[PDB]
């Protein structure tokens, strides 16, 4: 009835239990220690990336009052980002399809 | 037991069941770009090929206008390729694909500049470190880069003076190449483009057949290909011109864009030397850093010529590709180099002495040496076609060399039994259930446990040996097979998706401590930290600060075992 | 051969063959043995290359006979079949002629994917942990 099946290698107290632990863990060798040179790898990485984020190329955008306050009367701006249309780029670099988005 | 809420909570087992290629394109792009470009390249990920109609029907955002901008966005980081398909009965369209190798810029990043940094002769002045990092990460940043906006934002005439001198360097290098349709365009439509007109201009009644008619188009393809091909990949076309009274400059009109398959090759040379550095002493090692050194700046292909990725190699007569590759690579004499040659680019810190014993001072007959025993090594690094000058083949020591890496990263994974057992699988074909005891002689508890283990994987390959009219492994024996390609998917697979998982991690965090990562990138904040933060939140600032280096420099260590696997 | 005994492959005594083989290996084909390389990576030394530097079945042949090691004789097919068991484990490297070198031995011994005992995993309740077997 499906319980004689059991080889001979094999004891009988370690079956049934099953539940396979929650994540199967083998320490790999990619978790070693930092250096200067891990150090100055991660800052750069730190710089990169947020570089790009601070700049145009963001796409990813989805205190909002109706009236503007006298003290948002002649007041500081938060930034004049360079737009995705203001960088000058390449025409002949992109399909027909997508020049209309460009302030030629 | 662990809860199922207590599960998918710390397991994460939501995300193990995404493909790992879409995962990492996916979160590389959504925690460099945005949210709405990662939307759009996980769906370039999942459609091949699609028009800027059918994302705006496929993802939330129908806005015309939005897809556009974050198309162009994304087509400038290289991470789209494009094409226009002629609808000849009615207006033609346009397709975009995904771009590969144009994320592999915002993965390999710390790498890029690291070798942009390094590789360089002259670094002992800290000026010029700081001065081409600035520009290169300038240039992987904005992508294609013009001089003519360079110089202009350049505000000193001893300035302009240099950066200029800079572009010529790496554009004669190869990391600077004139950005054309090679890079925004797909293989198999470049084929498929040059692969009909020839079956076009062809007359009629030739005496000739359609095998023989195919046989020549084929030939008149890969001619046209190979010689289009050839053009931009290296080229002195952008700088071969010389200004009156003035020095040899880049046009100042066109633009700029850094490559990556020169610094594959440099990635690839330096898992080379790190594997002498582990098996060979330094003593005759250090030669081989720059012996790949001074050859890589003209090195071969290391996958495919691109012939092999738009069209089928071949069913008969199929050897013809790898035939004509290693003709190539005995046939070009630029890889050829003799020890007179190699002189005047070894510096004097290696001695050269000391590096021999001849029984139990810069010197050809000692160099030659080192080149001669490299050839007569076991791993042929290099192959002995004249007496004199030898040349390095790619064309039989890739796959030994893969082969190397994949069983070290099992045994390294696994016990020093399971190396065994893999190794016992390899060198002996079609083992069998006893050839393993014939050619291991290990006890059988042990080496069963490690073949189960290392049955998970594609690595080992079983076969079901039919005794009766049904099919039964359930009476019968049944040995063994290797199925090496198979293996390599594998590898290729897990570690994606664990770079995935760890560009996903530090996202999470990122959406964990958005307010604490916008403080931290403030322009007051940055280099004031001490009085400003109290002790508390700079505590946890610190924590999570030195927790996300210590996981970049985990990717940057994984970063060195995928890429090698990436080559076939 | 002497591999089978008791019913079973003697767990204790195959090590012991299979670790001498390679012993007298590498004080026989490096110039001085191990101690070269006791002094530094950048003071060692290789042999030429036209130098008969290797080793063959002959003197593992007698080697085995003179050692008694083990009080039995081996058969030049069963020292073959030793010198084959104990290339698995990247232990030696076969060339041509049954010929026999060692390649990182003494650092084996005491990313470079070809040698992880230079570094420790974390050992820290931490997290960002990779693993290999985590994804099946």
């Amino acid at each position: 009835n499906y319980m004689s099946n059991l080889p001979f290698g094999l004891g009988y107290g370690d079956v049934g239990k099953n539940h396979i632990t929650e994540f199967p863990s083998i320490p790999l060798p990619i978790n070693g220690p930092i250096t200067n040179k891990e150090r100055s790898l991660a800052v750069k990485y730190i710089n990169f990336g947020k570089t790009v984020k601070d700049g145009p190329f963001y796409t990813g955008s989805m205190t909002n009052d109706g009236i503007e306050r006298y003290s948002d009367k002649y007041l500081k701006k938060r930034k004049i980002g360079i737009s995705i249309d203001d960088h000058p780029y390449n025409l002949n670099l992109f399909p027909n399809e997508l020049y209309n988005v460009m302030g030629i | 037991l662990v809860t199922p809420e207590d599960v998918m909570t710390i397991s994460s087992l939501e995300q193990r069941t995404l493909n790992p290629d879409l995962f990492l394109y996916k979160e590389l792009v959504k925690a460099h770009l945005g949210e709405r470009a990662a939307s759009v390249i996980g769906m370039l990920v999942a459609l091949g090929r699609l028009s800027v109609r059918e994302l705006v029907e496929k993802i939330d955002g129908m806005d015309v206008d939005s897809v556009k901008t974050t198309l162009v966005s994304l087509t400038q980081l290289r991470c789209v390729k494009y094409l226009q398909e002629t609808a000849i009965s009615g207006k033609k369209t346009t397709y975009y694909y995904y771009n590969e190798e144009g994320i592999h810029i915002l993965l390999y990043s710390g790498l890029i500049i690291d070798e942009i940094i390094t590789q360089m002769r002259v670094n002992d002045e800290e000026e010029h470190k700081q001065l081409v990092a600035e520009i290169v990460q300038n240039v992987i940043s904005l992508g294609s880069l013009t001089v003519e906006d360079y110089l202009s934002s350049v505000t000193s005439d001893s300035m302009k003076y240099t950066i200029s001198s800079l572009f010529v360097q790496l554009c004669e290098m190869g990391y600077l190449i004139q950005i054309s349709k090679l890079h925004y365009t797909p293989i198999e439509d470049l084929w498929q483009f040059l692969y009909e007109k020839h079956y076009k201009n062809i007359p009629r009644n030739s005496p000739l057949s359609d095998l023989k008619k195919r046989s020549q188009a084929k030939m008149n393809a890969k001619t046209d290909f190979a010689k289009i091909i050839n053009k931009p990949n290296e080229l002195s076309q952008i700088l071969t011109v010389d200004p009156k009274t003035s020095l040899r400059i880049v046009k100042p009109t066109v633009s700029l864009t850094i490559n990556l398959d020169r610094f594959m090759k440099g990635r690839r040379s330096k898992q080379l030397i790190n594997l002498a550095k582990t098996r060979v002493g330094s003593v005759t090692a250090q030669v081989y850093k720059i012996a790949l050194r001074l050859t890589e700046q003209k090195s071969p292909k290391i996958r495919d010529p691109l012939t092999q990725t738009g069209l089928l190699q071949d069913l008969e007569e199929a050897k013809s590709f790898q035939d004509e590759a290693e003709l190539v690579e005995e046939k070009t004499p630029g890889l050829t180099f003799n020890a007179i040659d190699l002189a005047r680019h070894l510096p004097a810190e290696l001695d050269l002495r000391g590096s021999l014993l001849s029984r139990k001072p810069h010197s050809a007959s000692l160099i030659n040496s080192h080149l001669k025993i490299l050839a007569s090594s076991n791993f042929p690094f290099l192959n002995e076609t004249k007496p004199g000058v030898y040349y390095v083949p790619y064309s039989k020591l890739m796959p030994v060399l893969k082969s190397s890496v994949y069983e070290y990263v099992i045994a390294s994974t696994l016990g020093p039994s399971a190396m065994r057992l893999s190794r016992c699988i390899r060198d002996n074909k079609l083992v069998s259930e006893k050839i393993i005891n014939s050619t291991a002689l290990m006890k059988e508890k042990d080496i069963r446990s490690t073949l189960a283990s290392l049955i998970r994987y594609n690595s080992v390959e079983i076969q079901e040996v039919p005794r009766t009219a049904d099919r039964s492994a359930s009476r019968a024996v049944f040995l063994f097979r290797c199925k090496e390609t198979h293996s390599y998917n594998f590898m290729r697979q897990n570690l994606e998706w664990n770079m995935a998982n760890l560009l996903f991690k530090k996202e999470k965090l990122k959406q964990e401590n958005s307010t604490l990562l916008k403080k931290a990138n403030r322009d007051d904040v940055k280099g004031r930290e001490n009085e400003l933060l109290l002790p508390s939140e700079l505590n946890q600032l610190k924590m999570v600060n030195e927790r996300e280096l210590n996981v970049f420099a985990r990717l940057s260590r994984l970063l060195s075992l995928w890429e090698v696997f990436q080559m076939a | 051969g002497p591999w089978f005994t008791d019913g079973e492959l003697d767990i204790e005594f195959i090590n012991s063959l299979l670790t001498i083989v390679w012993r007298f290996i590498s004080e026989n084909t490096f110039p001085n043995g191990f101690k070269n390389f006791e002094n530094g990576p950048k003071k060692n030394v290789f042999y030429a290359p036209n130098v008969k530097n290797y080793s063959t079945t002959q003197e593992i042949l007698e080697f085995i006979t003179a050692a008694q090691v083990a009080n039995v004789e081996l058969t030049p097919s069963n020292i073959r079949s030793l010198c084959e068991v104990l290339v698995y484990d990247d232990k030696l490297e076969k060339v041509t002629h049954d010929c026999y070198r060692v390649t990182l031995e003494s650092i084996l011994q005491m990313f470079s994917i070809f040698n992880y005992f230079k570094m420790f995993p974390a050992s820290k309740h931490d997290k960002e942990v990779v693993y290999f077997d985590e994804w099946t």
